[PDB]
RNA sequence: AACGAGACUCUGGCAUGCUAACUAGUUACGCGACCGGUCGGCGUAACUUCUUAGAGGGACAAGUGGCGU
C-alpha cells in the first residue's frame, strides 16, 4: 500500500510548522516551494513530502491537527482563552442549598445569609446503583 | 455497421438468460470486425466479462501445447466454424452461440473437502461468471477431444458440438459433463 | 580488505569508514544522503502594519 | 422448483481454501427472503444467481 | 501483428492530427469520439513491453524444475 | 439594476483555465490559457446550446501553460509557461513563429506593450526579463526586484508617459521605469504573497491581491492606498473595466464585482445547487477577462471550464 | 536515538517541447528508369516526426465519491 515514512511526515511536518504561509491547496505549488524552501534529494521525495503537505493542509482549515503547532491557530485560541463573560456564573441572586448545608454554614456563623434559597430535601434514600 | 468477419450482423442475437445478461458480451456496442482485439483484459478482477465471447472462444480455442501462441490459427478455425454453423442451420451464427453459452455451464458445483485420500464433498451454488468461464471451456476441449485422431477437422468439430450445445443434446461433450457435474452435486445437496 | 601472516596462521582486517559529509574542499562526498532533508531556517517575513508608499 | 435471485451484499468469503463466498441473496419474485447461501466463482455485488434448491441454508464448510 | 497493430494506430493517429492541423478542433473531436468509442488503442500507444529473463529460469517468471533429496 | 446572468460554459479544455486574454478588435474569438499545455481559440457562435466553439489549439508548450496575451491586432498572441519559454504565436494559420528562451525558472506572466514592441516577462527566477519582438533580451533585471518570485508582471497602457509594474510573493508592488530600468515606487502595505496585478485603462489606478483576501489598490501617478476592497478568501485575479468603471475581483469560490468610487459590492456570481458532492471545496475562480462592450464577462475556473456573464440592463 | 525496511542506483513506458546529427534520417526539388503512380535509384536544400543521447519535465494516493474512533 501507500504509507509516507517518518522520513516524509517529519519533513512535511516541520515544513508545515515553519512555512505555512506560502503553502496552499495545488500540489503543483506546493512542490514548487517546497522544492525552494527545502534541500531534497531529488524528485521522488519531493513529490511525496508536497503530497503530504497538500493532504496536510487541507486538515488545518477543518481544525487543529496533534502535532504540529502554526501561529495562526495558536493565536485564534489564545484569544479564545482570553474570554470572561460580562456578569459571571457565579453571580445568582438564587443559590439553592439543602437542609444539612445550611447547618454547616450554621457553624461557620454564615446563617444570615439572604440568598441562600433551602430546597426540599429528596423523600427516599435511594442512591446505590442495584447490584445484580 | 459492424459484421463480425464483415459478414454476421449482432441486432438480432437475443440473450434468454437473466442469469448471463450482464457478463456475456456482444449486443450492443461490443460488435467487432474481428475476435482479434489484443487488450488488456487481465488486468483487473471482473474486466474480462467486458470482453466479446468471440474472443473469448478464440483464445480458449488455442489450450493445449503445440498451439498456445498461435491467435491467428484459432482465429480462422471460428471463421471456418461460423461457416459450418449457418450451412447446418440456416440463421445467425451468432444466435448459437450465446445458445451454447446458456446451455453448456453448470449451476450447482461441488466444493472438495477432506483428508489426504478422504473425500466428503458439499453442493454449493455456481457464480454466472463461473458458469460463462466453465461453458466455453466444455465446448473448447469437447471440440478439441472429438477430433484428435479423426478424420473430422477441427472446424467441424467445433461447429457439430456448437449446435449440439445449443439443441441441449446428450451426444456433445459440453452437456454430457454439465449433468454429470449436477448429478454427483445432487447427490450430496 | 587486507591479510596478516602470523606465527599460527592467517589473519584478515577488514576496515569499513563512513565518510561524512561537508562538499569537497578535500574531505568526504558533496552530497548528502538520500534520506537526509534540511530545511531552511526562515528569517521572519516582518510584520505589516500600515500602507506605506515609499517612493524611491 | 428452480428459483431465480439476485446479490444484495457479499458477506465473506468462507471455505476450506477460500474458495467459497457467502453471499446475502434476494429473490427475484419481489421477496422478501434474505437468504444466505454458498457460490462458488467471482462474485460483486448486483449478480443474478440461480439456485436449483432455493430452500438451502448457509453453512461453513 | 505488431505491425498491423501499428499502422492503424498511424492512421487514426495521422487522420486527428491533419483534421486539427487544417480544419477545426469540433471535426476533431467528432472524429476522436467515435476513435475512442471502437477502442482506445487507436490512440493511446500500448506500454507493455518484454520482461527480463532472470537467472535461475527460462524465462522472466518461470523457474527450473527443482528436485529432492 | 444591472444584474449578471449566465448563458452558458465554453467546455474545451482539461486542466485550470490559468488565465484568459480577449481582443477589441476581433468580437468573435476568446483566447484562454490553461493547465493541460493547451491554448484555445474560442469562435462565439451565441446560440442557446453553444456560447462558443473552440477553433485553433495552439500546443508548443511542455508544462502548464501560465498567461496568455494578444497583441493590439488579432493576429499575433504571446504566452508563456512554466519550463521557463515563451512563444509568440500566430493566430491566422495557428502556430509558432518566435520563441523566447533564457529564464531559468518557470515563466509566471507576461505583458505585451501598446506600441507592440516591448516585451516583458517575470519568472520564478525572482528575475524580470524584457526582450525584443524578436527574441534577443534587452536587459535582465537583477535591480533588487524582489526577494522572492515575481507573480504578476503589467504594462499600462496609458496615453500619458507609460510604465511598467510587477508584483511578486514578497508582498511587494514594485514599480519600474521602462527604458530606465529602475525603481519608482515601493508598497509596503500587503499580510501575505500576492497574485495578480492589474492597470485600469486611464491609467492611474493600479489593483493588487493576494493571500489577504483584500484588494489594496494603489495608484501610479502618486502612490496612496485609494480604497481598501474587501473579499473573503485568495484573490485569483483582478481585472479593470473601462465602459463601467468597476473592479472585478475573484473570490474564491464566487466573483465579486465592485463599484470603485461607490464601495458597493454590486453582485455575486456563483452556481452551486448540488449537495451529494458539495461536502468538499467548491472550485474556484483562476482569471477574470472583460471584452471592448463589456458586456460580457469571463472567468476561468477550475471545473476546467469558462462560463460567460451578461450584464442585464434592468 | 542507531541499523535493516523505505529512500537510493540502473532499466521499461511518455514528450510533433529544448539541445544536434555525411558514421541516422524524413520531406521536397531536379535527373534517370518502367508503366499521375513505383523505386532500399542518384545528387542536392527545409528540418529533426521517425533513429540516436543529453539536460529538464511528468505521478503525488494529487482530483472526485464512498468507508474509516
Amino acid at each position: 500500500g501507500r504509507v509516507r515514512t517518518k522520513t516524509v511526515k517529519k519533513a512535511a511536518r516541520v515544513i508545515i510548522e515553519k512555512y505555512y504561509t506560502r503553502l496552499g491547496n495545488d500540489f503543483h505549488t506546493n512542490k514548487r516551494v517546497c522544492e525552494e524552501i527545502a534541500i531534497i534529494p531529488s524528485k521522488k521525495l519531493r513529490n511525496k513530502i508536497a503530497g503530504y503537505v497538500t493532504h496536510l493542509m487541507k486538515r488545518i482549515q477543518r481544525g487543529p491537527v496533534r502535532g504540529i503547532s502554526i501561529k495562526l491557530q495558536e493565536e485564534e485560541r489564545e484569544r479564545r482563552d482570553n474570554y470572561v463573560p460580562e456578569v459571571s456564573a457565579l453571580d445568582q441572586e438564587i443559590i439553592e442549598v439543602d437542609p444539612d448545608t445550611k447547618e454547616m454554614l450554621k457553624l461557620l456563623d454564615f446563617g444570615s445569609l439572604s440568598n441562600l434559597q433551602v430546597t426540599q430535601p429528596t423523600v427516599g434514600m435511594n442512591f446505590k446503583t442495584p447490584r445484580g | 455497421d459492424i459484421k463480425l468477419f464483415g459478414k454476421w450482423s449482432t441486432d438480432d442475437v437475443q440473450i434468454n438468460d437473466i442469469s448471463l445478461q450482464d457478463y456475456i458480451a456482444v449486443k450492443e456496442k461490443y460488435a467487432k470486425y474481428l475476435p482479434h482485439s489484443a487488450g488488456r483484459y487481465a488486468a483487473k478482477r471482473f474486466r474480462k466479462a467486458q470482453c466479446p465471447i468471440v474472443e473469448r472462444l478464440t483464445n480458449s480455442m488455442m489450450m493445449h501445447g503445440r498451439n498456445n501462441g498461435k491467435k491467428l490459427m484459432t482465429v480462422r478455425i471460428v471463421k471456418h466454424a461460423f461457416e459450418i454453423i449457418h450451412l447446418l442451420t440456416g440463421e445467425n451464427p451468432l444466435q448459437v452461440l450465446v445458445n451454447a453459452i446458456i446451455n453448456s455451464g453448470p449451476r450447482e458445483d461441488s466444493t472438495r473437502i477432506g483428508r489426504a485420500g478422504t473425500v466428503r464433498r458439499q453442493a454449493v451454488d455456481v457464480s454466472p461468471l463461473r458458469r460463462v468461464n466453465q461453458a466455453i471451456w466444455l465446448l473448447c476441449t469437447g471440440a478439441r477431444e472429438a477430433a484428435f485422431r479423426n478424420i473430422k477437422t477441427i472446424a467441424e468439430c467445433l461447429a457439430d458440438e456448437l449446435i449440439n450445445a445449443a439443441k441441449g443434446s446428450s451426444n456433445s461433450y459440453a452437456i454430457k459433463k454439465k449433468d454429470e457435474l449436477e448429478r454427483v452435486a445432487k447427490s450430496n445437496r | 580488505v587486507r591479510h596478516v601472516l602470523l606465527r599460527q596462521g592467517v589473519l584478515g582486517i577488514k576496515v569499513k569508514i563512513m565518510l561524512p559529509w561537508d562538499p569537497t574542499g578535500k574531505i568526504g562526498p558533496k552530497k548528502p544522503l538520500p534520506d537526509h532533508v534540511s530545511i531552511v531556517e526562515p528569517k521572519d517575513e516582518i510584520l505589516p502594519t500600515t500602507p506605506i508608499s515609499e517612493q524611491k | 422448483p428452480i428459483k431465480l435471485a439476485r446479490v444484495t451484499k457479499v458477506l465473506g468469503r468462507t471455505g476450506s481454501q477460500g474458495q467459497c463466498t457467502q453471499v446475502r441473496v434476494e429473490f427475484m419474485d419481489d421477496t422478501s427472503r434474505s437468504i444466505i447461501r454458498n457460490v462458488k466463482g467471482p462474485v460483486r455485488e448486483g449478480d443474478v444467481l440461480t439456485l436449483l434448491e432455493s430452500e438451502r441454508e448457509a453453512r461453513r464448510l | 501483428v505488431a505491425q498491423i497493430y501499428a499502422i492503424r494506430q498511424s492512421i487514426s493517429k495521422a487522420l486527428v492530427a491533419y483534421y486539427q492541423k487544417y480544419v477545426d478542433e469540433a471535426s476533431k473531436k467528432e472524429i476522436k469520439d467515435i476513435l475512442i468509442q471502437y477502442d482506445r488503442t487507436l490512440l493511446v500507444a500500448d506500454p507493455r513491453r518484454c520482461e527480463s529473463k532472470k537467472f535461475g529460469g527460462p524465462g522472466a517468471r518461470a523457474r527450473y524444475q527443482k528436485s529432492y533429496r | 439594476t444591472e444584474q449578471m446572468t449566465l448563458r452558458g460554459t465554453l467546455k474545451g479544455h482539461n486542466g485550470w483555465v490559468t488565465q484568459i486574454a480577449t481582443t477589441p478588435q476581433f468580437p468573435d474569438m476568446i483566447l484562454s490559457a490553461s493547465r493541460d499545455k493547451t491554448i484555445i481559440m474560442w469562435k462565439l457562435t451565441r446560440d442557446e446550446t453553444n456560447y462558443g466553439i473552440p477553433q485553433r489549439a495552439l500546443r508548443g508548450h511542455s508544462h502548464f501553460v501560465s498567461d496568455v496575451v494578444i497583441s493590439s491586432d488579432g493576429q499575433f498572441a504571446l504566452s508563456g509557461s512554466w519550463d521557463g519559454t515563451l512563444r509568440l504565436w500566430d493566430l491566422t494559420t495557428g502556430t509558432t513563429t518566435r520563441r523566447f528562451v533564457g529564464h531559468t525558472k518557470d515563466v509566471l506572466s507576461v505583458a505585451f506593450s501598446s506600441d507592440n514592441r516591448q516585451i516583458v516577462s517575470g519568472s520564478r527566477d525572482k528575475t524580470i526579463k524584457l526582450w525584443n519582438t524578436l527574441g534577443v533580451c534587452k536587459y535582465t533585471v537583477q535591480d533588487e526586484s524582489h526577494s522572492e518570485w515575481v507573480s504578476c508582471v503589467r504594462f499600462s497602457p496609458n496615453s500619458s508617459n507609460p510604465i511598467i509594474v510587477s508584483c511578486g510573493w514578497d508582498k511587494l508592488v514594485k514599480v519600474w521605469n521602462l527604458a530606465n530600468c529602475k525603481l519608482k515606487t515601493n508598497h509596503i502595505g500587503h499580510t501575505g504573497y500576492l497574485n495578480t496585478v492589474t492597470v485600469s485603462p486611464d491609467g492611474s489606478l493600479c489593483a493588487s491581491g493576494g493571500k489577504d483576501g483584500q484588494a489594496m489598490l494603489w495608484d501610479l501617478n502618486e502612490g496612496k492606498h485609494l480604497y481598501t476592497l474587501d473579499g473573503g478568501d485568495i484573490i485569483n485575479a483582478l481585472c479593470f473595466s473601462p465602459n463601467r468603471y468597476w473592479l472585478c475581483a475573484a473570490t474564491g469560490p464566487s466573483i465579486k464585482i465592485w463599484d470603485l468610487e461607490g464601495k458597493i459590492i454590486v453582485d455575486e456570481l456563483k452556481q452551486e445547487v448540488i449537495s451529494t458532492s458539495s461536502k468538499a471545496e467548491p472550485p474556484q475562480c483562476t482569471s477574470l477577462a472583460w471584452s471592448a462592450d463589456g458586456q460580457t464577462l469571463f472567468a476561468g475556473y477550475t471545473d476546467n471550464l469558462v462560463r460567460v456573464w451578461q450584464v442585464t440592463i434592468g
